[PDB]
């Protein structure tokens, strides 16, 4: 079922006029970051050439670079990762532009090439030779192997070692081609040849790579009297350049010509493209006249020994302005086809298309007919889909950000199981992946969050208990997200948002210390640590204090007065949390699951050996009673709730003796504060399908870090870089970097978890 | 101004520090909220103001030749009055940014001849504008040219 959800529009920005407009391209990213561009003509020539680059949560604070060009961006593509750009245009001018410092609003691009008196009419990155396959069939098979498991396709000539090179080429509009290739090192290589002896016009080209290195390009003159010749790549690095050695493909002529009734009909090519990167046996072939246009499909299949034949082709099209191709990577198996078609589960067979008039339209990738339907009520220049194609975005002739919500349902009917089943395929499509996964997060219903949730959490199951590793803190924020959607659960958010902060702030800092000379040998002293804690649930810490290998714990005096604040916000948190007692709740699902308060348990005994140690850095609460060591009694009061909670599964309530010693807790301690990080800035709480917003740029319809417990002003002036995902600030420079923690710190120096 | 450099000398040694607004915080914030109490639950304006109160008898109007919307002005004076003959009627020149520049008035010395009524008129000009002062309003300037019509014409008759 097809959903709308956004227009983004800038005010006093839109209606182009007085100047010839020209065709657009769109790119997208590994991540959630749509790169787009939009031919202005307002006083200046780089409005044609200025990239717009949009983060998925926040619509209105775009990444602005004015790209400053000679001639006009033609096509425009990312990386395979979301580290490296290309902006296509004539004549060189070609760049690469790297990823600044971790932020959301930071680019440069310092290298890229150029070339002279010659337009570039197709461009191509290298290959990685990775990629695995996906089984719908396999959703009852219960393991990540199955469902996903590598195809293994040869990676682009490996040197020193299976890691294939990097680099790209081109095809140039004349009889030229170039390719520039990045060292290991810093160095760059280009080398640049005639591609044979005939030097043309070439109206459109297409690059696509085989298995073993090599690349197979096309052509089109656009004289509609000329063969449709092909080319090979051989890759060769004779010592100091790459020698590239060309052959002529048996080439193929068109069809709709020699039936002798119109042959000049639909005078010049329009569209050559091959119907995927990477592969090149199968060619879109479009002819538009100033009417419509005719497509067809070309088949590489052997029998002369390389002959292209016919495939399909639908009933009427008008002119084309926009072209795609599905991005989710089925494992072309019939058996996946058949069992894709039979529920409703296309995610990967939809090319996307588009006309001169105000309508949507795909068409199947196999067989080109059109298969879906939609009526905007405009001539759209590009799309740029997602690789699970559950949303997409759109440029018509207009300043008008188009954001549509698709999916594999179709409003065919689709019970509740098939919904819980398409939906957890793509979760385990993201959560293999240390991918960014908004787009699938769209069409949930508040009845599909506890539908989902629940299946979910034996999702973290299944798997050999080394994937579960690290993954815990992904899927704890994957249900974190997808319960904000629901009523029920939005007030229970808190309780997973924080958890993703105490797991971050939990594994780091066990990590500083060391022994100086090793105790239980073979061994961390961390897991001696956990086995004491486990194996003495005492009331009071001094009889405990003696046979916690004290001459083992040895700080270097300097740091702990710099880490106070941590160890004052850890235990703090607690003090609230003991007072929550006599109460859905946003701190509620912690009365239940004690493996938060395992690690809190695990912490404060070698905290309170620098407590009895060096006391100037005790965390100073706010107890009425200044003389009292009221941690031994704290710990009384944490093992009570340990005995209602170290069951396995207890499932138990706190008894009522626990609850009035709990109200003994405001007579000395009340509630500093807290940081509830699920603070919805994205437009997971704004939009609604049938109901879209028309969002416009920069409108926006006490203030502490999130990371660190350091206090600000009423409107601070440190700065920050924006972790989009949930809001959180992750503060740019830190106060203290001479003596810093490496790890705390460059955890989440990129993104937030 | 009397005991209170130990408050002057503790922001002067905490300044250029990162942890500024939070040293200050935990060393200063729990001493007032907690006894004192809780928190709580075309043509410029300057012209337009100038025609505002200038005479009835003059009714000077834009020139229709010359350019237009640009800095330098020029207005084309009527004088519409029973007591007065008729004269030429006269046109001035004011550039952009009117206060604080003293104007000019055009020059046309043949369209004050065939009558030595109008020479003196002329030589009235040139005795009572030489010693205007500077940087004067179109008022001035105006009425002396009124004026100088009734001064000649006593002369005359
Ligand atoms: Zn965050």
């Amino acid at each position: 079922m097809m959903d709308l959800a956004y227009v983004c529009e800038w005010e006093k920005w839109s209606k182009s006029t007085h100047c010839p407009s020209v065709p657009l391209a769109c790119a997208w990213s590994c991540r959630n970051l749509i790169a787009f561009t939009m031919d202005l003509r307002s006083d200046d020539q780089d409005l044609t050439r200025m990239i717009h680059i949009l983060d998925t949560e926040h619509p209105w604070d775009l990444h602005s670079i004015p790209s400053e060009h000679h001639e006009a961006i033609t096509c425009l593509e990312w990386d395979q990762s979301g580290s490296r750009l290309l902006s296509a245009d004539a004549d060189g001018q070609i760049k690469c532009w790297s990823m600044a410092d971790h932020l959301a609003n930071s680019w440069e691009s310092s290298v890229g090439s150029l070339v002279e008196g010659d337009p570039i009419v197709a461009l191509s990155w290298l290959h990685n030779g990775v990629k695995l396959a996906l089984h719908v069939e396999k959703s009852g098979a219960s393991s990540f192997g199955e469902k996903f498991s590598r195809v293994k396709f040869s990676p682009s000539l490996t040197l020193f070692g299976g890691k294939p090179m990097e680099g790209w080429i081109a095809v140039t509009v004349s009889g030229l081609v170039t390719v520039s290739l990045l060292k290991p090192s810093g160095q760059v290589l280009t080398s640049t040849e005639s591609l044979c002896r005939l030097r043309g016009r070439v109206a459109l080209a297409d690059i696509a790579f085989t298995g073993g290195g090599n690349i197979v390009v096309a052509t089109a003159d656009g004289s509609s009297a000329s063969p449709v010749q092909f080319y090979k790549v051989c890759v060769s690095v004779v010592s100091e350049k790459c020698r590239i050695d060309t052959e002529i493909l048996p080439s193929l002529f068109m069809r709709c010509t020699t039936d002798l009734n119109r042959k000049d009909k639909f005078p010049a090519i329009t569209h050559l493209k091959f119907l995927a990167r990477d592969m090149s046996e199968q060619v879109l072939l479009c002819a538009s006249s100033q009417t419509s246009s005719i497509v067809e499909c070309w088949s590489l299949r052997k029998e002369t020994i390389l002959k292209w034949r016919i495939l399909s082709a639908t009933n009427d099209l008008d002119r084309v302005s926009a072209v795609a191709l599905p991005k989710l990577p089925i494992s072309l198996t019939n058996t996946d086809l058949k069992v894709a078609s039979d529920t409703q589960f296309y995610p990967g067979l939809g090319l996307a298309l588009a006309f001169h008039d105000g309508s949507v339209h795909i068409v199947h990738r196999l067989s080109l007919q059109t298969m879906a339907v939609f009526y905007s009520s405009v001539h759209l220049k590009a799309m740029q889909l997602s690789w699970t194609s559950l949303a997409l975005v759109g440029i018509d002739s207009h300043g008008k950000l188009s954001v549509l919500r698709l999916s594999p349902s179709m409003g065919h009917p689709l019970e509740v199981g098939l919904a819980l089943r398409h939906l957890l395929f793509l979760l385990e499509y993201c959560m293999v992946t240390g991918y960014d996964w908004w787009d699938i997060l769209l069409h949930v219903q508040p009845s599909m969050v506890q539908s989902l949730v629940e299946k979910l959490h034996e999702e973290y199951t299944r798997q050999t208990a080394a994937l579960q590793q690290v993954l815990s803190t992904r899927i704890l924020a994957m249900k974190a997200s997808l319960c904000k959607l629901s009523p029920c659960t939005v007030t229970r958010v808190c309780d997973y948002h924080t958890k993703l902060f105490l797991i971050a702030i939990s594994s780091t800092l066990k990590s500083l210390l060391r022994p100086h000379f090793l105790n239980t040998p073979d061994k961390s002293p961390g897991d001696r640590l956990t086995e004491i804690c486990t194996k003495i649930t005492d009331v009071d810490i001094d009889k405990v204090m003696i046979n916690l290998k004290t001459e083992e714990f040895v700080l270097d005096m300097n740091t702990l007065q710099a880490l106070q604040q941590l160890l004052q916000w850890v235990g703090d948190f607690v003090l609230y949390l003991l007072a929550s007692l006599p109460n859905l709740r946003p701190g509620h699902s912690f009365l239940r699951d004690g493996t938060s308060l395992g690690m809190l348990r695990e912490l404060m005994v070698v905290i309170r050996i620098w407590g009895l140690l060096k006391p100037s850095c005790l965390p100073v609460y706010t107890a009425t009673s200044d003389t009292q060591d009221s941690m031994s009694l704290l710990f009384r009061l944490l093992t009570k709730l340990w005995i209602c909670c170290r069951d396995e599964g207890p499932a138990s309530e706190p008894d009522e003796a626990l609850v009035d010693e709990c109200c003994l807790l405001p007579s000395q301690l009340l509630i500093p504060s807290l940081d509830w990080l699920p603070a919805s800035d994205g437009l997971v709480s704004r939009l609604q399908p049938k109901q879209p917003l028309r969002l416009q740029f920069g409108r926006a319809p006490p203030k502490i870090d999130h990371l660190r417990r350091l206090h600000l002003g009423a409107c601070p002036t440190e700065e920050c870089k924006a972790c989009t995902r949930c809001g959180c600030v992750t503060m740019l420079k830190s106060p203290n970097r001479t003596t810093a923690v490496k790890q705390w710190e460059q955890r989440w120096i990129k993104n937030c978890l | 101004q009397y005991l209170c450099q130990p408050l002057l000398d503790a922001v002067l040694a905490n300044i250029r520090s990162p942890v500024f607004n939070h040293s200050l915080y935990r060393t200063f914030v729990p001493a007032m909220t907690a006894i004192h109490g809780p928190p709580i639950t075309s043509i410029p304006s300057v012209l337009q103001g100038e025609v505002a109160r200038l005479d009835p008898k003059f009714l000077v109007n834009l020139d229709p030749s010359h350019c237009s919307n640009n800095g330098t002005v020029h207005l084309i004076c009527k004088l519409d009055d029973k007591d007065l003959p008729s004269v030429p009627p006269l046109e001035l020149s004011v550039p952009a940014d009117y206060p604080a520049q003293s104007p000019l008035w055009i020059d046309r010395q043949w369209q004050y001849d065939a009558n030595p009524f109008l020479q003196s008129v002329h030589r009235c000009m040139t005795s009572r504008l030489l010693q205007l002062p500077d940087k004067h309003s179109v008022t001035a300037l105006l009425n002396t040219w009124a004026q100088s019509v009734h001064q000649a014409c006593l002369s005359a008759a």
